[PDB]
């Protein structure tokens, strides 16, 4: 089970990524649902991790490939 | 800049499933070891119902010795997708975030169900070439000066 | 890759002594690398001029973003070509590097010309290198090997996991 | 020019059939992981009945450190591989080299397979001989420059002695 | 599984191996016994067609004249 | 350990007195920068006649490239300068070499200075020995590079090996 | 003489008997492809009860990039690893460092593992101790320095020569 | 940051208008090769008479070899020079510095002539200061160096443990 | 599975180290024994060991900092 | 043989000025005759000149600031 | 102290040779008054010796090349 | 234009007894003229001076060491 880049993060990271991975699997992928059901998990770590991000010297240029449309 | 492109196909013998979910779960595994984290920076579903996410990694490597004459531990990665669950098909970019100036790699790869078959195409983007030249441009400078300083002295002392 | 500069001066003397000087410039204290000049052929032509080819050979390092395996002191021979027209009282010269070429070429064209009170020189150097394209090979290299590599590792890896899973 | 020599000695607490066998398929592997292909050149018959194989591998890896950073880098390296199973004695003879890179460097290894029934083991006897230039080229540059000092220490004395004796008058 | 250095070539060497595999373990090893020409065949046209393009071919050919186990 | 020899000849249009004491006095000069001081160690008269004299010598320049690049930079050498004069014969023997650094290289110069009266001329000939040793610690590495590859190899073999035997075997 | 510390924790969701004795097999596994054997030394029960082992592990591996550019490159180092095992409180304390290449680095390693039956689990406290340039420059310095000293001093005279 | 000093001291057989006009003229002269260029930026005379300089020497050099290897090669670097003549006790006091590579050296001199009656000869006294930080650049690189390891070694131990404890469960 | 540095040792090293992960697990861990059940394969593996360690290079190193106590 | 500016445009200009100042040092001002600037000519000249080049250069802070210290 | 030739023994050779030229470069050939060698003997020697050492340096072949090249 | 010991307090003694050996050198010694140190002052207050300094150097036993030696024997 994968680390954020941010420890402190770690361990709610892995409860977000647990929820999805059933969503993902069993309802998602079996055309039972086009909504996202793991908002608690997911504000947790997205508040814990985006705390961490703005210290990095990452976020500029994050942003710039997260305006851009690869496809 | 130069450009060189790579293009690579897999075949899994397996489910569209199982292919995209062990993708959002490939680390990390001893096969990759240069991976330091993954964290998903966003995932909705869209307007026509395809997953879009996007991740942020880290990996760490050495510069090419040979350039270092001319850098730094760690990269960080963007990783953005599209899952298509009606057509069970999937497409993923992966790049560079910093060091771009010296290099870009950038990676495109589509799964589709047939087992599973992936294209990759990889472009790889170059200015390593642009790097020497500030360097040579630097050392041109100094030498012609010293040799301006020489050509002068010497020859005004012979004149004497 | 080609870079090229230029310099300009004005000596405060009439145009024999110079070229004079210009013949006869090593040894001087400015020059300390000089190992020693000869001259391979002299005469003056149909047109009254006098053509001169000398060759030189300097002791010198080799540069910093060379490989460091040519790092060190060397020897080079560079070859001289001059001409000088009495007439007018003009001269020119010009040097280039006879050997370690595949690493650089370094030409210098120095013309001096008479001002009716001073001889007027000017210089005149290109530099080019080849560098640029070796170290693009090398890097087609690294890619290829950077490419091949990560699909190895995809493939292992996609592997381990999907296993892992089911 | 400089050689090294190893041997080793491996055990295989089975037949010389699943040895052999393995041998043919030892890649991939996941304790060999910069093994990119293999692939089978040439197989064969010959008059004595025996099996002989030639095999071409691509390996990935990093240049030594030791040698001339010019070179330095991460490459890949074609390696050939020759082998001659006999089935009526249980034998094996296999030789790998590289192709290239042989300028900088040739790695050969001879390995022998056999069949020993009081152990009821396959015992597999390696030889490898790494040779390199590299000393040769050290000794050149070490030559060059001691050639390029005298030269100028030449000069240095003609010109300062004279320089001197002038002096004197 | 395993790689041909040509990609075109590897599920021809996959069936070549295979192929080879049963007549190696269950016939020459046995003293019963080439009956893997047809994969052979396949294989080998298709690798040979990628040696023309490799820069190893020169080097290959010569080290496929020598004869490393006499004396 | 590496052993080059180098030797030369230079004719001096001039007396052995003006040679010799030129000798004496040869820096500082425009050509020999390097040289930082010079000092006279001991000076005598032998029972001969002869002028023997012990001098020291200290010279600031770069190690060579082809040194380890640990040591690679600027330093300092002193170097023993050793010396007879015949007054009789007219002819001067000298020998020279680094005192320290002797590590890295010992570069020995022995020089024969004589008149020739024929020439009107002093000729001398100097030889020249650089030894080194500096090839061992290469070769060393090296050494040490293939001993690890070849147990890497091994360890590879074995496992590796055994890997696919097991999975032969589960058929 | 650099001396640094670091610690880290992990929490294993199994039973003390597991933990210690996958410590004890611990190798090879697919992410420590570098260590190349192990070997137990000495082994017994002390005073106390506990089981004390010293095994010697050899592992491949590059030096690390900042040191002397010659000693750079890949080599071996022998690893010593000492362990006592409470049965009792279930604890198990272990030390590993380098017995050679001690010139260039030194790096130890304490783990202790401990049942917690609070949690069922079992916890590991990992601390670590890591721990002539300087001449270079100075060698430098007083080169640089003599050479401009004799510089100013002739060139100096020189040219009041000259003045003159 | 590495702190080193050295002194000097020459005495001048002659007279302090002689020294401090060859001061101000000392460039270029044979000695003194890798000086490009010196300018002057100010100069004027002070409440107290003395006159007070300002200069900029450019100089051509090699970086010494132990900095990190993108910084090696050849280069220019800019000097200030400063100076001031008390011409009342016929003193003058200069002190130069590199302007640029600071981050890697600073290197500062400091040097007082001073005349003296008694020996009839002006008295010059060198005082320079080389300070670095190469050091702490190394103790740096050292520092995450260990870091970055440290996060390795415990990730492995952590992974593998893992996958030994899974693996040991499976009977 | 683990090799010896001495390969001789390697299948000597194995039976021992499998007589000590049984006792282990199920004699000491749970006070069942506080003696050593593994006399035999131990003695063939140290003796083996001991023989091949002594020419090692190493034996100086290990034994001193065998005198040496990190707890 | 005189020292040139790091411009070589104001070489010239240069060397008028420290021809002019050197006449003044050593006759004027050392003998205390002096204790002004009779060379604003040739300086001002050479300094507009110099200054010009010098904004190209990316030198003139750490010149300042170096300039603002007082090493006496 | 005059030039060395890269073959010593010719450096006398050399010597004469061009203080031979220099003369006539000065006195004669630049007035006007000769555009002939004067020089022919010093000049066949030193050539003559040069050719023989020049056949043993591995660069002849680079300067007999490079002589082809006509800069102007 | 003179050359420097070592150790620049012993420079300006250096100075006197070069000066002194020199014309000891050219006009005695090299005509036959003497066998004996006629500069024995210059080099007493020179050589007291540069021992003095040689003390605290660290070439003082390299030196000695090949002082002991003698190039030209055999």
């Amino acid at each position: 089970m994968s680390a954020s880049f941010a420890p402190e993060c770690t361990d709610l990271k892995t409860k977000y990524d647990s929820c999805f991975n059933e969503w993902y699997s069993e309802k998602f992928l079996k055309g039972k649902s086009v909504e996202n059901e793991c908002s608690k998990q997911w504000y947790a770590y997205t508040t814990c991790v985006n705390a961490a991000l703005v210290k990095q010297g990452i976020k500029p240029a994050l942003d710039e490939a997260r305006e851009e449309a690869p496809f | 800049p130069m450009v060189l492109l790579h293009k690579s196909t897999h075949i899994f013998p397996t489910d569209f499933a199982s292919v995209s979910r062990a993708f959002f779960n490939r680390y990390p595994n001893p096969y990759s070891p240069h991976v330091l984290s993954i964290d998903t920076i966003s995932r909705n579903v869209d307007q026509e119902g395809n997953l879009r996410t996007t991740r942020l990694l880290k990996k760490s490597g050495k510069l090419p010795t040979w350039v270092k004459p001319f850098g730094i531990t760690e990269t960080w990665i963007i990783e953005v997708s599209v899952v298509n669950p009606a057509n069970s098909t999937m497409k993923t970019y992966t790049r560079n975030l910093d060091h771009t100036g010296i290099m870009k790699v950038e990676e495109y790869t589509t799964y589709q169900f047939d087992s599973t078959i992936a294209d990759s195409r990889v472009k790889f983007s170059s200015g390593f070439n642009m790097g020497i030249k500030s360097k040579v441009e630097d050392w041109s400078r100094t030498k012609f000066d010293e040799n301006v300083k020489k050509s002068r002295m010497g020859m005004a002392f012979v004149i004497q």
